[PDB]
């Protein structure tokens, strides 16, 4: 019954900021990592960050330096979006890797829209 | 338990010879297969020669065939690598490795297979 | 009558080492040639018998135990070795007769985002017996206070992930390993 819910998307101006959050719930044995992806209009899904349970976050070069991952507890991570650009407009998705054996869980995503 | 100690590395001029030694302690050499490997700056450790336990086969990588000879001395619990006609490309740290296993002729060249290693001896061949 | 190692180990995913898989493959000759469909080169060696003795010898059963570990842990898959893989995940007997095959699987088992699927046991109250498997997930009690199923101070979740990424050095890249035991 592991589930996740993503929040924090919205409409912002260029240069603006958002804080995305991904929170896991249910009968959790061990969270291994949360991963962030985004899917922009007409493009393939793009991996942008991994926030491991053990270890520091790492990122795709398209966002590194501008988006910061934070682990607040084993079930909750943020992705701080700074310096937003129109080309960051996308639906942003959290993937949780959890359990023994390891299973992957997804949600419906959160919309980010960056206006010029 | 198994301890390996290489010696004989030296600076030598191209075309010269060197004999390396791998002194084995803690176990009898006859029960172990022995591999020689070398590591050049910036490169991964690579295979040189193999001597199987129990008087089994010996193998050589193509680039040292006919120049290098692996051997054993049971009295001294030591294995050796005789290196003739040395070339600048032979420069590197030479390591001996040991394993109780019998390797396949095509299965020994990866160094990750091997459990016991010496600290290495430096060989520098000047052009 | 070659054991179809290339067919059975042609798999998207391998077992994690703590949950190592055993396949029984019957009435076949254990031959190295077929491995090259798996990989362009491999470690292949045997304990207690030479690989040459396997030539043309059909076995009533071949037990193939498979899993993924780091390249620099392949050395622990041998009789008499010590360390958390040999002691807590997959243990061979001191007198083992059989063979070890390993190949780099970075292209299949690593991910740019980190492959967290492959786990290993890091903590255990005692060493495994040879060929024992432990797939339990009890919190490991490292002190005198009970953990009550929660990790925390002196209370460890017992498994960890290898988090394989393709940019790791070769020693921490994934290797697929197959251990063969023989029954004439």
């Amino acid at each position: 019954q592991v589930q996740l819910v993503e929040s924090g998307g919205g409409l912002v101006r260029t240069g603006g900021s958002l804080r995305l959050s991904c929170a896991a719930s249910g009968s959790i044995l061990q969270i291994w990592a949360m991963k962030w992806y985004r899917q922009a209009p007409g493009l393939q899904r793009e991996w942008i960050a991994t926030i491991p349970n053990s270890g520091e976050p790492f990122y795709a070069s398209s966002v590194e330096g501008r988006f910061t991952g934070s682990r607040e507890n084993e079930e909750t991570v943020y992705l701080y979006l700074n310096n937003l650009e129109p080309e960051d407009t996308a639906v942003y998705y959290c993937e949780v890797n959890e359990g023994v054996p390891v299973r992957e869980y997804w949600g419906q995503g959160t919309q980010v829209t960056v206006s010029s | 338990q198994v301890q390996l100690v290489e010696s004989g590395g030296d600076l030598v001029q191209s075309g010269g010879s060197l004999k390396l030694a791998c002194a084995v302690s803690g176990v009898t050499l006859d029960g172990y297969s022995i591999g020689w490997f070398r590591q050049a700056p910036g490169k991964e450790r690579e295979a040189v020669s193999y001597s199987e336990k129990s008087n089994g086969p010996t193998y050589y990588v193509a680039s040292v065939k006919g120049r290098f000879t692996i051997s054993r001395d049971n009295a001294k619990n030591t294995a050796y690598l005789q290196m003739n006609n040395l070339k600048p490309e032979d420069t590197g740290i030479y390591y001996c490795a040991a394993d109780e296993a019998y390797y396949h002729e095509r299965g020994w060249q990866s160094p990750l297979g091997w459990p016991y290693w010496g600290q290495g001896t430096q060989v520098t061949v000047s052009s | 009558n070659l054991c179809p190692f290339d067919e059975v180990f042609d798999a998207t995913r391998f077992a994690s080492v703590y949950a190592w898989n055993r396949k029984r493959i019957s009435n076949c000759v254990a031959d190295y040639s077929v491995l090259y469909n798996l990989a362009p080169f491999f470690t292949f060696k045997c304990y207690g018998v030479s690989p040459t003795k396997l030539n043309d010898l059909s076995f009533t059963n071949v037990y193939a135990d498979s899993f993924v570990i780091r390249g620099d842990e392949v050395r622990q898959i041998a009789p008499g070795q010590t360390g958390n893989i040999a002691d807590y995940n997959y243990k061979l007997p001191d007198d083992f007769t059989g063979c070890v095959i390993a190949w780099n699987s970075n292209k299949l088992d690593s991910k740019v985002s980190g492959n967290y699927n492959y786990l290993y046991r890091l903590f255990r109250k005692s060493n495994l017996k040879p060929f024992e498997r432990d797939i339990s997930t009890e919190i490991y009690q490292a002190g005198n206070k009970p953990c009550n199923g929660v990790a925390g101070f002196n209370c460890y979740f017992p498994l960890r992930s290898y988090s394989f990424r393709p940019t790791y050095g070769v020693g921490h890249q994934p290797y697929r390993v197959v251990v063969l035991s023989f029954e004439l």
